[PDB]
């Protein structure tokens, strides 16, 4: 009907948005948040893509696990995610945040991110090279895209 | 059988300790459950307090005591500055996990263990 | 010192504290024996008492206070 | 031999020439100027950024990227369940089970790699004894689920056959620094 | 009437805003995530508690010397007096001993943060 095909382009307009202001939140754990600081750099410019890192977990959006996470910091972790407003989406980057990784086995790292938060979006790689991110990133905007709320909104 | 003493000379000497150590962690549950904002009574923490102090009731080698006391404290100093968190503290009551049944038939209805 | 207030309170709190029996308590029922205590109870007691007179009691003193009078005699002696 | 970095006290005369330059420096604020003057430079310049993902970084012809299993050129499996990498892997990332085919080769029934748990260092790639694994080039294949990244047999063997092409030239731009 | 005007136009802008944010979103709410914000772990206490001020002094300072501006923010029209050598003559001794006041708090640490 009409109305149900306003809803959708008013779908596409509210998720256009959250897809083209991303803002992780300034979070990175090991290695793998190195190369989230190339991606950051200038050859690949995430900011190009309207992506702002935000130190607060307030004003921040994404959280990508940028690598181990240990029993230590897995408490820290969820803490900070509970604290960012809604909607917010997780990116696992790496095998010790997507699995445990080299660690999968010690007695103090958490074997995945996934227990502690929902993850959108898994980045393999020791570490998955800026672009490997870049690619997970931009896969996660896609994802938006695809989202429904105003629709299932109006068929509820 | 002689061996250097740690802190205490006999196991008399050491309760002294242990019960010095019990008064600390009895006058900490209130201000651990009011600060960290723990969802439990303070009758219910100070049981738990004891239930840990009586897991340890069978001890008596004299510098095996200090050693209890000498980590009770650390545990007391974790809980009083703040080092731990809910989490942490949540951990003593083990509210997730369920209790594996104490008797034969039980234990042979869920699994190969003894 | 003052000894039939002091024996009022300490006797007070002995009755508000649980695993001690009101009506088989007496103020010269050994804590140990009669009662039926643990030394750790009797740390929980001693404590008690410090929260009315207001005054620690180190750990020394405290290990013989095994029965009500004691302690109000314990405090008289303040 | 050592040299020092912030030492420089030999000091100097303030002539009346020399102490006006330190007053203008300071008064003027001219090394902040130049300071200034370097950033503006660099707005100037051709920005480093390329147009991802339209444009791709480069890499070399070694890089340890998706796993995948090679074949022969007659289209037999290469791995023949020596078990190699499996030995190898620092990150127990490979499990494998074999027995006898219908034709009694030597083949895997199982092979799988833990995606989450491998770290990429391409040892299983120098164990091999017939390059039947390798890290291909792919390197996006980030998926929304931790399950797609348990790989098994049938999903590394169709790596291979997707990436063959690739695979084969990059093993001959680079097996003589083997 | 205009100032009024724009400036209601201004406030009601600012609250038309903020009721927008408040009930446009979607919002749920639990107690771990309006916790206060400290890096990651609880808080070891309220904040509160009272925050030392270094600098107490030369707040107060602030006030002498704030209060020393409302003095010379009349020379506009002083300088239109015939009196023009009065005129100047006060405006130069008030500088001067908001200058010898500045000058004395200077050499006795005062400018100086408490450690
Ligand atoms: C506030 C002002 C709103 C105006 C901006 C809204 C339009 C957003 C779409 C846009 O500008 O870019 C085209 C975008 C660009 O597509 P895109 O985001 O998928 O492409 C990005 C990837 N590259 C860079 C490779 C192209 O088209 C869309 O897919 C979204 C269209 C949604 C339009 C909103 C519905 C109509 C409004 C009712
Ligand atoms: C600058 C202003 C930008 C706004 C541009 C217009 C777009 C408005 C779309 C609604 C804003 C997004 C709110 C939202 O995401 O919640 C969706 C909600 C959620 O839908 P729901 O009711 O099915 O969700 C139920 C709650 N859960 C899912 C958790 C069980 O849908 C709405 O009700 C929005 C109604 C839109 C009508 C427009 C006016 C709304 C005010
Ligand atoms: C611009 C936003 C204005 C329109 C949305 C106002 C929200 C609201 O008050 O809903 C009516 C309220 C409900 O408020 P509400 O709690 O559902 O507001 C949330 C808005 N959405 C649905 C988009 C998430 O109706 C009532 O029950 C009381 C009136
Ligand atoms: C005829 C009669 C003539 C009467 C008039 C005579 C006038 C003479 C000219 C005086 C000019 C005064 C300008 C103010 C200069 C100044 O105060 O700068 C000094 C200040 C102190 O810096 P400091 O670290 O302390 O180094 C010196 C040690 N005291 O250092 C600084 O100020 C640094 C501040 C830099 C902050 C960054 C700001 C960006 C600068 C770039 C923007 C340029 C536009
Ligand atoms: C304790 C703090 C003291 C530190 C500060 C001391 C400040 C002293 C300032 C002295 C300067 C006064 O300077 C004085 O200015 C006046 C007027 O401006 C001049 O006066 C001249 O101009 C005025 C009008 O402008 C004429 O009407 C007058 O007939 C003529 O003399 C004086 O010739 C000059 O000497
Ligand atoms: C300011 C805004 C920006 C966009 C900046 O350009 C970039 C993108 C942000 C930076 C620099 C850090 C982002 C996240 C983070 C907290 C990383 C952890 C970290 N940080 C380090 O140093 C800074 C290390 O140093 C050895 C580390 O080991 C580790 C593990
Ligand atoms: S996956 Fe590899 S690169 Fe990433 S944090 Fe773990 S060890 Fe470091
Ligand atoms: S690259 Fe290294 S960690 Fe990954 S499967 Fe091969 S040997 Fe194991
Ligand atoms: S992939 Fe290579 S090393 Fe691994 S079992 Fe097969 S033949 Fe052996």
């Amino acid at each position: 009907s009409r109305a149900e095909y306003v809803v959708t382009k008013l779908d596409d307009l509210i998720n256009w948005a959250r897809r083209s202001s991303l803002w992780p939140m300034t979070f990175g754990l090991a290695c793998c948040a190195v190369e989230m600081m190339h991606m950051a750099a200038p050859r690949y410019d995430m900011d190009r893509f309207g992506v702002v890192f935000r130190a607060s977990p307030r004003q921040a959006d994404v959280m990508i696990v940028a690598g181990t996470l240990t029993n230590k910091m897995a408490p820290a972790l969820r803490k900070v995610y509970d604290q960012m407003p809604e909607p917010r989406y997780v990116v696992s980057m790496g095998s010790c945040a997507n699995g445990g990784g080299y660690y999968h086995y010690s007695y103090s790292v958490v074997r995945g991110c996934d227990r502690i938060v929902p993850v959108d979006i898994y980045v393999p790689g020791c570490p998955p090279t800026a672009e490997a991110l870049l690619y997970g990133i931009l896969q996660l905007q896609r994802k938006i895209k695809r989202e429904q709320k105003l629709k299932i909104w109006y068929r509820r | 059988t002689s061996v250097k003493p740690i802190f205490s000379r006999d196991l008399n000497e050491a309760k002294r300790r242990v019960r010095e150590l019990y008064r600390a962690w009895y006058r900490e549950v209130p201000n651990t459950v009011h600060l960290m904002q723990l969802d439990i009574t303070v009758k219910q923490g100070r049981d738990k307090v004891r239930e840990m102090f009586m897991k340890n009731a069978h001890v008596t080698d004299p510098r095996v005591v200090d050693l209890l006391v000498i980590k009770g404290k650390m545990e007391l100093q974790e809980t009083i500055k703040v080092w731990k968190q809910r989490t942490h503290v949540m951990r003593f009551f083990h509210e997730t996990e369920t209790p594996r049944p104490k008797d034969f038939l039980s234990k042979f209805y869920m699994g190969h263990d003894p | 010192l003052t000894l039939d207030g002091i024996k009022d309170r300490v006797l007070y709190v002995l009755k508000l504290y649980d695993k001690i029996d009101p009506e088989k308590l007496s103020v010269n029922s050994h804590f140990m024996k009669d009662l039926g205590l643990d030394s750790l109870d009797q740390v929980e007691i001693i404590m008690a008492m410090e929260d009315e007179f207001g005054f620690e009691i180190p750990d020394i003193d405290a290990e013989k206070l095994m029965c009500p009078q004691e302690i109000v005699d314990y405090i008289a002696d303040k | 031999t050592y040299k020092y970095v912030n030492k420089k006290e030999q000091e100097s005369e303030v002539d009346m020439k020399s102490a006006t330059d330190n007053a203008a420096r300071i008064l003027m604020w001219t090394e902040l100027i130049r300071g200034l003057g370097m950033t503006l430079s660099y707005l100037f310049r051709e920005p480093a950024t390329i147009n991802y993902p339209f444009e791709k970084g480069p890499l070399s012809p070694r890089f340890r990227g998706e796993h995948a299993l090679r074949r022969y050129p007659s289209g037999e499996e290469r791995c023949i369940a020596c078990k190699l990498c499996e030995a190898i892997c620092p990150a127990q990332a490979i499990t494998i089970e074999a027995e006898p085919r219908a034709d009694g080769s030597r083949r895997t029934t199982r092979y799988d790699i833990d995606m989450t748990k491998c770290i990429y260092c391409g040892f299983c790639q120098e164990a091999c004894p017939v390059d039947a694994i390798v890290e291909g080039p792919n390197f996006e294949f980030s998926t929304e689920t931790h399950e797609e990244l348990l790989y098994n047999k049938e999903k590394l063997l169709n790596n291979g056959d997707k990436w063959e092409a690739e695979i084969a030239a990059n093993i001959q731009a680079d097996y003589l620094y083997r | 009437m205009n100032l009024y005007t724009v400036i209601f136009i201004n406030i009601l802008l600012s609250l038309t805003l903020i009721l927008v944010a408040f009930w446009l979103p979607q919002m749920n709410l639990y107690s771990e995530k309006a916790n206060p914000y400290e890096c990651g772990f609880d808080p070891t206490s309220s904040a509160r508690l009272p925050f030392s001020m270094k600098f107490f002094l030369v707040a107060i300072t602030f006030l002498l010397f704030d209060l020393e501006i409302a003095l010379l923010l009349p020379l506009p029209w002083a300088i239109q007096t015939i009196k023009t050598s009065t005129m100047m003559i006060m405006a130069f001794i008030l500088v001067t001993i908001l200058s010898l006041g500045l000058a004395y708090e200077w050499t006795q640490k005062g400018l100086e943060w408490t450690e």
